[PDB]
RNA sequence: GUAGCGGCGAGCGAAACGGGAAGAGCCCAAACCAACAAGCUUGUUGGGGUUGUAGGACUCCGAUAUGGUAGUCUGUUAGUAUAGUUGAAGGAUUUGGAAAAUUCCGCUAAAGAGGGUGAAAGCCCCGUAGACGAAAUGCUGACAACACCUAGGAGGAUCCUGAGUACGGCGGAACACGAGAAAUUCCGUCGGAAUCCGCGGGGACCAUCCCGCAAGGCUAAAUACUCCCUAGUGACCGAUAGUGAACCAGUACCGUGAGGGAAAGGUGAAAAGCACCCCGGAAGGGGAGUGAAAUAGAUCCUGAAACCGUGUGCCUACAACAAGUCAAAGCUCGUUAAUGAGUGAUGGCGUGCCUUUUGUAGAAUGAACCGGCGAGUUACGAUUGCAUGCGAGGUUAAGUCGAAGAGACGGAGCCGCAGCGAAAGCGAGUCUGAAUAGGGCGAAUGAGUAUGUAGUCGUAGACCCGAAACCAUGUGAUCUA
RNA sequence: GGUAGCGGAGAAAUUCCAAACGAACUUGGAGAUAGCUGGUUCUCUCCGAAAUAGCUUUAGGGCUAGCCUCGGAAUUGAGAA
RNA sequence: GGUGUAGUGGUAGGAGAGCGUUCUAAGGGCGUUGAAGGUCGAUCGUGAGGACGGCUGGAGCGCUUAGAAGUGAGAAUGCCG
RNA sequence: UGAAAUUUUAGUACCUGUGAAGAUGCAGGUUACCCGCGACAGGACGGAAAGACCCCAUGGAGCUUUACUGUAGUUUGAUAU
């Protein structure tokens, strides 16, 4: 979810990890990732967006 | 789907045909253009409708008519569509637009009697056909000219 | 660029409900003393563009 | 690609409405007043005034405020540009000349972008994330300072509101509009108004109505482009490519001149670039050394083909050969081990490839050979097939946010759902017609639309090469007349 | 030293104007246009023509039809012998 | 997948299905214990073409799926060497 | 010391005939051991020049005129000065 800057910073540098905000998620990102780790607030925002 | 296993729907995409790439392909050498002639040249071919000098069809035929500067075309609506509303509903150009039935009203809504009306409605429109007005009145409704 | 319409055809033909083209008739300008009244009467009626001619000209009326 | 224009041909082709980006309004001339000088008006300066729901002057009143600026090398301040500083984490093992590679255990990450290092490094170096930094000069924004604009109400009696102008004739031109019925706008020539009861426009023209107020000026933003500088990006090129130019390129060279215009990248990790010896006058070699490699020795990575030469397994000096193929003795050799390989006496059959043609071995065309380069592509539209989503519906465009992305919003607009008629108009009908007749076109008898992809077409150079030529700038009388 | 190309000069030949002058040379419009000639690069499978009619300032070009190919619809089956 | 019947010359040309080249994405790999490239071989497939081994070579390159094309040359009195 | 035009590959005979109708290359027959050197020019429709003659293109250019349409100049009138 928007505002979790520290989570994004700690996660981005990992080779197997791709960080995206719930407001900015794309078909290509989801398909490329083998797994999707999403916070509860992120899932709520995704459902609202769609 | 997985990026390493993509698969288009069958028949969704085709392979471009490249000409002038060998004889066995079926379009080698002449590239399907034939032998010599005007159509075989780069940029060749005559303008559309040209007939090699015989008087073209449009030249043979006469011009006709004129366009009325004050022409009025009405968005047309029928009783079949009107059946989509409930009894007692107030049908209006705005109502039709919101329902999406008439996106572009042009000079205004005209109601025609192609279908069979079944609901009682108070219909407001620019014009009504005689049959349409009678059908609306017979259905217990009423018609008004905006 | 947008494909242009042939203005001469646009003036001389009309698109019908079935997708055909309605056209006038030739020999309806003058010299009516050289044609029988039957010819004039039957030329007064409009007609439709033939299949071959339509296949030649359709692209010029696509967006008529 | 509509309304229109057009030897009504070829073609040319709007604008308003609607949706958006950006947004900002202001100054004079004149009337009037005052000052100055001359010669009661007549020039200069100042004040005043800037308009169409008419405005201003002028005459009354009341206010001497309220707000604003598209002004300034005026200062103060903040930021930023032009150098920089700091910036985590690895040792061994195997191969190897060399470790970043392999294996084993670890470690860092707000840094796993990238580059270099003796092969491929998150932890070797330069960097990156992050943090920090400006003496000096620019630039930007704010603050203040200065500067400059800024009035309300009421009456019209009169005055002012852009003249050789508007407009008209004639001749041209611009408006999509080629004189056409022609508005509107501009130029040349001639004629030539009104002025508020006035004037212009609403596509000839008149009347009514509506809208506006010319013949004066200024005005930021949204828009166009990149010679340059900075930081980057690429299903862009990789030395015949990419700029003509990766290299001392607009150079060499060519021309009187304008002008035209090339070729040419790669040793090795490191020059460690072969001390010394031998043949030779040298060149160049053979040793000896350097190197992992010298058949990497500077014509230097790789090193193809044409072409040349050496050695030889087989054949060949009675033979007429598009040169091969089919059959085949002999000899030679032993492979991706296959009812093998090379050569081949001899016998049968047999006139190359391409182009263009009725027909070509053709005495028709093209190629000396080898290598490289070299021709249906893209953009915007049309239409058809195929596919997907939705479906009597489909769909957004510009634009805003966003990583040069997706995506979201954006319904203006486009196609379809009703056709018929030249049109008024009518409408599942309509047109013709006197007709409830007949007939034409439509409905009964329904699928479209957005996108992808492919075929074809249109506008573009439009598959590639090729004229004699035409036109517009320039350079040439050092040859020759 | 003068005369420069829509030109100059010419005891006149279409004669000369920087080794090709019935209109110099260079650059640009420009990738002029070319109904003409030449060329157009991989493979296999299915099918497979035409050199005719009509019209054409048309005749070695073009357009429609005829002949080929691919897809589709429907039939009281309409084709061939 | 099997049986049967029938069919399988072909220029212009139409339809279909494939080979190979460069690059992109994903996945999975290969390489100083030697990649690409070059060369030789008596190898495999119906075709374009694909492997495998020897030698040379010295650092990058295949494979599967999908995507994009400056994607295939023997001829143009083609251009350069 | 050291080129050039040309050149599809060539192990490159004669006669008669055949053939796109004039053959070194095809048919029949005949002739001919292999490789050269010095000479000739019958043939390779020999090389050189995409024939200039002829025809064609709805090509070009220069020239002519009582071809068409324009136009510089010259002239005449109205009008302004
Ligand atoms: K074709
Ligand atoms: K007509
Ligand atoms: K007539
Ligand atoms: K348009
Ligand atoms: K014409
Ligand atoms: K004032
Ligand atoms: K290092
Ligand atoms: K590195
Ligand atoms: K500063
Ligand atoms: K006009
Ligand atoms: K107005
Ligand atoms: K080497
Ligand atoms: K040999
Ligand atoms: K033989
Ligand atoms: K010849
Ligand atoms: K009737
Ligand atoms: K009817
Ligand atoms: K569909
Ligand atoms: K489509
Ligand atoms: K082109
Ligand atoms: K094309
Ligand atoms: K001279
Ligand atoms: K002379
Ligand atoms: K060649
Ligand atoms: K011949
Ligand atoms: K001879
Ligand atoms: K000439
Ligand atoms: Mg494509
Ligand atoms: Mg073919
Ligand atoms: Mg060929
Ligand atoms: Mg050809
Ligand atoms: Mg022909
Ligand atoms: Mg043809
Ligand atoms: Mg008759
Ligand atoms: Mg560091
Ligand atoms: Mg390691
Ligand atoms: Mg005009
Ligand atoms: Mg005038
Ligand atoms: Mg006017
Ligand atoms: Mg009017
Ligand atoms: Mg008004
Ligand atoms: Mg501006
Ligand atoms: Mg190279
Ligand atoms: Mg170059
Ligand atoms: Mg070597
Ligand atoms: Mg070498
Ligand atoms: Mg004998
Ligand atoms: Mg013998
Ligand atoms: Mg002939
Ligand atoms: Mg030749
Ligand atoms: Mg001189
Ligand atoms: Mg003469
Ligand atoms: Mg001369
Ligand atoms: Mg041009
Ligand atoms: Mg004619
Ligand atoms: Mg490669
Ligand atoms: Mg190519
Ligand atoms: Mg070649
Ligand atoms: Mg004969
Ligand atoms: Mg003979
Ligand atoms: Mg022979
Ligand atoms: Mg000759
Ligand atoms: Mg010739």
């Amino acid at each position: 979810e928007n505002g979790n800057d520290f989570a994004a910073l700690s996660a981005r540098n990992l080779p197997n990890v791709s960080v995206v905000t719930s407001d900015n998620v794309s078909v290509l990102d989801v398909v490329s990732a083998n797994k999707v780790l999403a916070t509860q607030t992120a899932l709520t925002q995704i459902e609202e967006v769609l | 789907m997985k990026l390493h296993e993509l698969k288009p729907a069958e028949g969704s995409r085709q392979v471009r045909n490249r000409v002038g790439r060998g004889t066995s392909s079926g379009n080698g050498k002449t590239a399907g253009r034939g032998q010599k002639g005007q159509k075989a040249r780069s940029g060749g071919g005559v303008r559309l409708g040209f007939e090699g000098g015989q008087t073209p069809l449009f030249r043979r035929l006469p011009k006709r008519g004129f366009t009325n500067i004050n022409r009025k075309d009405y968005a047309v609506v029928n009783l079949d569509t009107l059946n989509r509303f409930e009894d007692g509903t107030e049908v209006t150009p705005v109502v039709l637009k919101e329902a999406g039935i008439v996106k572009n009203e042009k000079a205004g809504i005209k109601v025609l009697a192609d279908g069979e009306l079944t609901k009682k409605l108070t219909v407001k429109a620019a014009k009504f056909s005689k049959s349409a007005q009678e059908a609306i009145e017979a259905a217990g409704g009423s018609i008004e000219v905006i | 660029p947008k494909q242009k319409t042939h203005r001469g055809l646009a003036k001389r033909v009309k698109r019908t409900g079935g997708g055909g083209l309605k056209r006038g008739r030739a020999f309806t300008s003058h010299r009516f003393h050289g044609k029988t009244k039957k010819q004039r009467r039957q030329l007064r009626k409009a007609s439709m563009v033939a299949k071959g001619d339509y296949k030649r000209i359709r692209q010029q009326l696509a967006r008529m």
